């Protein structure tokens, strides 16, 4: 079935890999050569997960699928001791990044520009830096974080007290900004779109002069219709880069306390005062 | 919507095809059965 | 049994048969080699 | 109970079957994976 | 018909599939017979 | 080499935009308006007019006395040395009362201007719902920022006012600095036993890491479908052009489902506002209803269990 | 367990908390499904998905709402999802014939896909009344009517940094293959979002030099170099770009036809386009 | 079966062939490498 | 759309890859089986 | 008191009334359970 | 009170009473599997 | 099929009451089975 | 074999081909730094 | 040299060296008050 408007959009082109293979859709989904991996991807994934969790226990909060030790180095691990790991994050790699290509396919097809595949390569590379980048530089997979619901927090809660107080991590405050300042820009939006299309009852929908009007009239400035998507683009792949330089500095760049870091600011000479 | 002759058509080949998959699950089970029965006793296995 | 393939694009039917044949014969073969009996390349004794 | 196709789409429920079926199918071998008495690969006692 | 098949292309493609399937099916018969003189899998009462 | 949409080439420059005209009993607005190349680039380049009304005025006051507060009480805490004050800037705070007072009024410098400058930022912040309730009326526009800051301003009101009124004392609450309020939020995720386990936490973050989600999906789609005029987003809910079919059906085929033009800003709307609403349950829920949340989630079997790695540590004083 | 919050031996009032908020999150999350539902709804089954060989309707889960009045500024109450959007599109012949019979299978255009309205070069059924400003102005106009805006947001910036602040005015307009097309003359303007919209251009270099097309500006690649580089479309298909019925306003139905047929050069504007890297 | 190919683009599936094979054989050496008795560059003792 | 000829030519082709391919592959594992079989005793390797 | 209902409309109170019925009915039921008087489930003597 | 129906809509409502009803049907049952006294799966004594 | 008739939707219901009854029928036995394994319904002293 | 290249563009070919040797190159000479044997800057013993 | 504003504007010159110097003899008169020798208020001795 489709959308009312659809059919006419559903014409043949805009691939990387193959071409009228695999060019077709399975009801709403376009599947293209990219959609046929990221579905043996993800389904090997997911399946080699389940598996994982039989091993242990079934709680969905408590399935866990572990890293190998620290002292397997960069070595590929028995199964069941990191390897089901490593397994999964390959697969894991390979369906973000057939996701990716495959929205590209999808985004010539519409005529669109490449924006949603490259800011979700922002996303894996958030990703990539947890799993691989950052194991690298510190010179083990085990360092990445396990796959499960709960386990995976608490990995984030001893990663981040391995630095003592991660809130000082400057990345860190700097993606938290980002974080906190593209949900607030998302309300703004969110709000004031609906503001206008449904303003109140007995009222016709406005402008885009009453949009500029209102945030002139609540903070003295308004971005507009182009800008609030640009800024809101920027903020939220901010928040991801600055997420990723945060923790690949924790530990490769920084293995003292991160309120130790500002001991710089502390000692600039314009203002030691003693 | 589907004629008579269709929908028979279709039972047809919906029945082949049920009438194998549960052969091949009864006898599965039997065999299953006589190797390890899943059904505990007071007293356990 | 001939007319499923009035239904189903043998195109589509392929690739998915055999998307569900790489998942499958993939994740045994893993799940031996997570087993200490069956994994053969770790070579374990009975 | 032909009638069933007069009623429900026969292409999409066989889909729909053999989905359901395999996840099921998965799930159930999984089950007996995880426990002591059935998981046929690590040979527990029984 | 959906798919636009001919009732022959649907027997002719059947043929196919069904000796296909059963080519892939007899080697992986053929393959489980070696792998249960391997090692057999399934375990007797007392295990393995 | 195609054009990106990023930042906006060719700009036109007209007339200073004075406002939609407003009702004949509000404040006129600022004169002053001019506009900006640099912020032109990314989007609307003119700057102001502003307005303000009973309520803009008041909340000012109200938070200018507040920031003044914090900014004296910080400057007296490095001994008035302006050179001191840059070197501690993120080190300084106005601090919470000590916890022997409970809820009552403590003297000025033992939390007493803590609990002024609490109470006139919250007043300022209440009118500035207010004003930001008015401006969307005045206009004849839905309330639906007001409502969003509002759930903003109970997150806030739960984190300093609310939760340690339930606790009976001022000194649960934040103080007023960069890296004290840090460590704020870490002491109290230490106190009550790992915050990641509080389910209403974990609500918490997976609608902000969604309003993240949504903001990247939503900005992206809309830059993608720029030469269609998505951006123009009002049009498109009224007069469905190619570029809102063309947002749809990228999602649709995507991910398999898809949203409108419309409900796309309900969507991120929801998942701003839900984001600080579970945050301010998940606060008011510890410490008055769950002591430990780690014990919390071993009770509900949530915790993941842990092989042996280490000889575990044995308490000497147990 | 004891202590403030029990509500039995087990549970206690944080988990009945977040079992309430999981109720209304489902009502939530059906609620936004539903708001979801306004624009492209009912599905519609086409014949040769159904083994009833009969086009249907499909209202998905949860189904669509009641249609929704937006009453407009010139006192319009119109209704969502539009019945003349849908009647046309499910009216509409399209000039291609599916590259399979099967469901899903792409549509493979017969004529030509960008003046025909296929894929990237489709257009949706719009308004042919030009849109207004709230004061009454005409919204979307050239620089030579709506004469209160200058090119150049800073005028510094556009006499001693031009490259940075550019008036594209005259400039060169080449297509994808490098050739010239012609040169810009006017350029547009939204009174309401305070953006140029389109470039105006003559076909001085592939058509009649008296013959005006509009550029939309996403697809203008403004250079440095005095030329604006379209990649969307070659330089000939600059004559195929639809015209104005009106040479000083655009409705929203034209915007759809002038910015569908550059989007369409994304596919079909040179051949290759349509294939795959490999 | 040459008629494989009037179902399956030729062309593109000798290129999906090409990157699928080169994931497996990475797989199964980097699996080698995993080994005690086939890590070849370790060398243990068979 | 492809006719038998066409066809028959992309299996021409497919053929003589295929059995170098597979061929090659032969070697190898005949190689690895004499360097050390895969496949463990009771005892193992 | 009639006229009420010419103000708002009908379906519109009895969605809100009832839905403030059913909080109000299911806080108060659990109010009762988190003290030791009133939990009927918990059985405890008073 | 056939006039119910005049006001709210006897399609949802039905609809919406089986969602509404299996939600209070679930969450009860889960109340009394939280007990002790009522647990009927872990039979504590009475 | 949306638009049923009378006598169609007479002759839906009652091929879904036949099947409810299966339906029924046949878990109706499995909990007489069930029961027979293991009772559910525990005594005063519990099981 | 020349057919070959009346089936795909010989440009997007060298790209690829020329990418996978890059890729392997890099990671093949890692591999070997990587271990204790075929490490030669690292002047591993035999 | 005098041809250097008819290049330059001079208000954006002039306003960018009393940029620098504001914030250069702010930095340098905070840099000596940070010092023990050169801090004219503290009253130190050499
Ligand atoms: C709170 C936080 C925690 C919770 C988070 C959420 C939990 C985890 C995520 C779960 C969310 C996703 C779940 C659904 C995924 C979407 C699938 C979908 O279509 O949705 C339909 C559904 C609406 O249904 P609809 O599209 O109106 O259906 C209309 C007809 O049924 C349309 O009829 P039709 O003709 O389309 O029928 C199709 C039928 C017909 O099937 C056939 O005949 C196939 C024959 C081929 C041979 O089957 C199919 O073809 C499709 C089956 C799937 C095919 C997959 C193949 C993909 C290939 C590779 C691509 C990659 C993927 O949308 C959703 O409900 C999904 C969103 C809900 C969750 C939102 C996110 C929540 C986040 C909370 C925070
Ligand atoms: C303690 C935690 C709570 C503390 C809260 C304190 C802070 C309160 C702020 C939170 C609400 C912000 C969002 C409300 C909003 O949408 O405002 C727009 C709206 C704009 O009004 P307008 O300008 O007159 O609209 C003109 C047109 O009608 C244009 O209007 P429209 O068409 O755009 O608006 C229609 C709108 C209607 O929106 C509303 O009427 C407000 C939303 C109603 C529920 C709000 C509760 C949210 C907080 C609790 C959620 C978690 C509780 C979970 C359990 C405890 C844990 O659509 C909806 O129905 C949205 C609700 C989703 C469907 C209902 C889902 C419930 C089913 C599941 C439960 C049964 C199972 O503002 C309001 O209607 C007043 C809301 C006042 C809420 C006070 C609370
Ligand atoms: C005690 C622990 C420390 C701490 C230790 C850490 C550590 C360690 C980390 C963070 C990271 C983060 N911290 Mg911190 N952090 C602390 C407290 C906070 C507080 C707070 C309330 O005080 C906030 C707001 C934050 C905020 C943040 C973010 C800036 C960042 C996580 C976002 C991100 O990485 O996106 C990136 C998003 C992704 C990586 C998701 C990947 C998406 C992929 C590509 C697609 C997946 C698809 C999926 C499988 C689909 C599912 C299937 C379908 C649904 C069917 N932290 C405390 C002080 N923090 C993380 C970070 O920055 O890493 C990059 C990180 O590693
Ligand atoms: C020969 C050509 C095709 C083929 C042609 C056909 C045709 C024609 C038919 C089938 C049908 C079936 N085929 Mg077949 N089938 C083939 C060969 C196989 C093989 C095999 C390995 O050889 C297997 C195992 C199967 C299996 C099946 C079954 C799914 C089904 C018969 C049982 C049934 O009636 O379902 C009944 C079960 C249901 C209706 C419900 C299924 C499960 C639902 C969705 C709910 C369970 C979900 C589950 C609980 C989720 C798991 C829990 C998660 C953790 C959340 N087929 C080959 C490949 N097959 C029949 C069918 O599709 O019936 C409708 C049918 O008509
Ligand atoms: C000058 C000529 C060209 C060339 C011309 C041709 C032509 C013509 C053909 C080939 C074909 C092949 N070529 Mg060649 N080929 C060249 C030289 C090579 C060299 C080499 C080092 O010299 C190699 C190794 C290969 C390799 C191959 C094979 C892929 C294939 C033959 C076997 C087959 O039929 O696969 C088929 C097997 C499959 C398709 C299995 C599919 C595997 C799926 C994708 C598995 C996916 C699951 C995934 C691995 C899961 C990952 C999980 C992990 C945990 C990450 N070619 C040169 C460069 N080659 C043939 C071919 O590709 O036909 C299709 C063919 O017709
Ligand atoms: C970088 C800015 C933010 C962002 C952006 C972003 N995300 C995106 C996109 C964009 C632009 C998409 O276009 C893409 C999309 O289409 O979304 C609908 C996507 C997406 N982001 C998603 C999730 C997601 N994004 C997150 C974060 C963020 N996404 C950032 C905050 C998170 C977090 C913070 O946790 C999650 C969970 C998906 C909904 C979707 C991508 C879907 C996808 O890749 O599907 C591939 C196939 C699968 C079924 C995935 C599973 C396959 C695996 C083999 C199994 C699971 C392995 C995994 C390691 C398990 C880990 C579990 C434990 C952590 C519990
Ligand atoms: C959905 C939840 C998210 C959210 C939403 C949200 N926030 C909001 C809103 C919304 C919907 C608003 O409408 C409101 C707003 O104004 O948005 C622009 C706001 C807002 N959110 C703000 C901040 C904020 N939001 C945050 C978070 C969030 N906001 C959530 C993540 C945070 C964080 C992460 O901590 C912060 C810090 C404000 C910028 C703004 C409300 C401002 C406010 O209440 O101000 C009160 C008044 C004062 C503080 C007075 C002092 C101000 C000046 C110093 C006075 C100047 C005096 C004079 C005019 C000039 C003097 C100088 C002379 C030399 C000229
Ligand atoms: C000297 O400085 C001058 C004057 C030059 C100006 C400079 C000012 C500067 C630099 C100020 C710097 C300020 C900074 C950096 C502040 C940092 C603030 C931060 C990070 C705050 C973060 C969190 C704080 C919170 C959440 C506070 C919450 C407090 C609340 C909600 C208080 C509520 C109190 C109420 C409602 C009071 C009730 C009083 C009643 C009446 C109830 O008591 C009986
Ligand atoms: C550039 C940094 O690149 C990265 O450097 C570090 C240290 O040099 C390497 O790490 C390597 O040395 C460390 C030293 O403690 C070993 O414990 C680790 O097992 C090893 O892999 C990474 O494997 C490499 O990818
Ligand atoms: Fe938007
Ligand atoms: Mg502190």
């Amino acid at each position: 079935a489709m959308l009312d408007f659809e059919k006419k959009y559903r014409v043949r082109g805009g691939t990387l890999l193959g071409g009228d293979l695999f060019d077709f859709w399975i009801g709403p989904f376009y599947v293209g050569i990219f959609g046929v991996l990221t579905a043996i991807f993800a389904v090997l994934g997911t399946v080699l997960i389940i598996y994982g969790a039989s091993q242990d226990t079934f709680n969905l909060w408590q399935i866990s699928i572990a890293p190998p030790d620290l002292s397997y180095g960069l070595a590929l691990a028995p199964m069941m001791e990191g390897g089901l790991w490593q397994i999964i994050t390959v697969c894991a790699l390979g369906a973000f990044i057939t996701w990716a290509l495959r929205q590209a396919e999808i985004s010539k097809k519409l005529g669109m520009g490449y924006h949603v595949p490259v800011a979700f390569a922002v996303a894996i590379l958030a990703y990539a830096t947890l799993v691989v980048f950052r194991p690298l530089l510190m010179g083990a997979w085990g360092h990445g974080f396990p796959y499960g619901i709960l386990s995976h927090l608490d990995w984030v809660s001893n990663v981040g007290y391995q630095y003592l107080h991660f809130h000082y991590n400057p990345a860190h405050m700097l993606a938290v900004t980002f974080f906190f300042t593209t949900t607030l820009a998302l309300a703004l939006h969110g709000g004031l779109i609906l503001s206008v299309t449904n303003p109140k009852k007995g009222e016709p929908v406005k402008t885009a002069e009453h949009e500029n009007t209102f945030f002139r009239d609540v903070i003295g400035y308004s971005i507009g219709s182009l800008g609030i998507h640009r800024l809101g683009l920027f903020l939220a792949l901010n928040a991801g880069f600055w997420s990723a330089v945060c923790i690949i500095i924790s530990g490769p760049f920084w293995t003292r306390g991160w309120p130790e870091w500002w001991n710089w600011w502390l000692n600039v000479p314009i203002w030691s005062w003693g | 919507n589907v004629s008579d002759e269709e929908a028979k058509e279709f039972h047809a080949m919906f029945s082949q095809a049920f009438t194998v998959y549960i052969g091949v699950a009864v006898v599965a089970h039997i065999l299953a059965w006589a190797w390890r029965p899943w059904i505990p006793g007071d007293e356990g296995f | 049994m001939w007319r499923l393939w009035k239904l189903y694009d043998p195109r589509r039917v392929l690739i998915g048969i055999f998307s569900w044949l790489a998942v499958l014969a993939l994740v045994i073969h893993f799940i031996l080699l997570s087993t200490d009996r069956f994994n053969w390349v770790g070579g374990a004794a009975v | 109970m032909w009638r069933m196709w007069k009623i429900l789409d026969y292409r999409r429920t066989v889909v729909l079957a053999h989905v359901g079926m395999a996840v099921l199918a998965l799930l159930i071998h999984f089950i007996l994976l995880s426990t002591e008495n059935f998981n046929w690969l690590q040979g527990n006692p029984y | 018909s959906l798919t636009g098949l001919s009732d022959e292309e649907a027997k002719e493609f059947h043929s196919i599939f069904m000796q296909s399937f059963l080519i892939f099916t007899a080697v992986a018969v053929v393959a489980h017979f070696l792998a249960w003189a391997w090692r057999p899998w399934i375990p007797g009462a007392e295990g393995y | 080499a195609e054009y990106q949409n990023i930042f906006t080439r060719v700009q036109v420059r007209g007339p200073t935009d004075p406002g939609v005209e407003l009702p004949a009993a509000d404040w006129p607005r600022t004169k002053g308006a001019t506009h900006s190349w640099l912020l032109g680039k990314i989007g609307d380049a003119q700057v102001g007019p502003i307005y303000l009304g009973t309520t803009g005025v008041m909340s000012i006051l109200f938070g200018i006395v507040s920031i003044v507060i914090i900014g004296m009480n910080m400057l007296a805490s490095v001994d008035w040395s302006p050179l001191e004050f840059i070197r501690q800037f993120f080190w300084v705070a106005l601090e919470p009362p000590p916890p022997e007072y409970g809820l009552s009024l403590p003297p000025l410098n033992d939390g007493g201007w803590w609990l002024i400058a609490g109470f006139t930022l919250t007043l300022s912040v209440l009118l500035w719902f207010a004003r930001t309730y008015n401006r969307a009326r005045a206009l004849g526009l839905g309330t639906h920022v007001a409502w969003a800051f509002a759930a903003a301003i109970f997150l806030f009101l739960a984190i300093g006012f609310i939760w340690p009124v339930l606790m009976g004392s001022w000194a649960k609450s934040v103080p007023f600095g960069i890296f004290p309020h840090l460590d704020w939020t870490t002491a109290f995720s230490l106190r009550y036993g790992n915050l990641y386990y509080n389910p209403f936490h974990m609500l918490s973050i997976v609608f902000l890491f969604g309003s993240a989600l949504l903001f990247a999906m939503h900005g992206a789609t809309i830059l993608a479908a720029g030469r269609y005029n998505a951006e123009r987003e009002i049009e498109q809910i009224t007069d469905r052009g190619t570029a809102a079919e063309r947002s749809a059906l990228f999602w649709r085929w995507t991910m398999g489902f898809n949203a409108t033009m419309e409900s796309i800003h309900r969507w991120g709307y929801w998942f701003a506002i839900l984001c600080v609403i579970t945050g301010g349950i998940g606060i008011l829920l510890t410490g008055t209803v769950v002591e430990n949340w780690y014990l919390w989630g071993v009770h509900h079997g949530i915790a993941p269990e842990y092989p042996e790695f280490f000889t575990p540590a044995v308490d000497p004083a147990a | 367990m004891e202590g403030t919050g029990a509500l039995t031996d087990y549970m206690n009032v944080a988990q009945m908390t977040l079992y309430a908020f999981w109720l209304f999150l489902a009502g939530l999350i059906v609620y936004l499904r539903m708001e979801d539902k306004r624009e492209g709804y009912p599905l519609q089954a086409e014949a040769n998905e159904n083994c009833n060989r009969t086009p249907e309707k499909k209202l998905g889960f949860p189904a669509p709402p009641s249609p929704k009045v937006f009453k407009l500024a010139d006192g319009r109450s119109i209704q969502v999802p539009r019945a003349e959007k849908t009647d046309y599109e499910l009216n509409t012949q399209l000039r291609a014939e599916p590259t399979a019979p099967w469901d899903g299978a792409p549509l493979e255009p017969t004529g030509n896909p960008m003046v025909d309205g296929l894929g990237p070069a489709a257009w949706a059924k719009r308004e042919d009344e030009p849109e207004v400003t709230h004061g009454g102005k005409q919204k979307i106009c050239p620089l030579r009517v709506a004469t209160e805006f200058e090119v150049g947001m800073s005028r510094d910036v556009a006499r001693f940094w031009p490259e940075i602040d550019p008036d594209p005015r005259g400039y060169q307009v080449l297509g994808c293959d490098g050739k010239v097309a012609g040169k810009i003359v006017d350029i547009w303007v939204d009174r309401g979002e305070l953006r140029p919209m389109y470039l105006e251009m003559d076909l001085s270099g592939v058509g009649s030099s008296g013959d005006r097309v509009l550029l939309p500006i996403n697809f203008a690649r403004v250079g440095y170099d005095s030329k604006v580089r379209v990649n969307a479309i070659t330089g000939q298909q600059f004559t195929d770009v639809p015209r104005l019925r009106e040479a000083d306003r655009i409705s929203p139905q034209e915007e759809d036809f002038i910015t569908g047929y550059f989007g369409g050069g994304v596919l079909y504007a040179v051949p290759g386009r349509t294939e795959p890297f490999l």
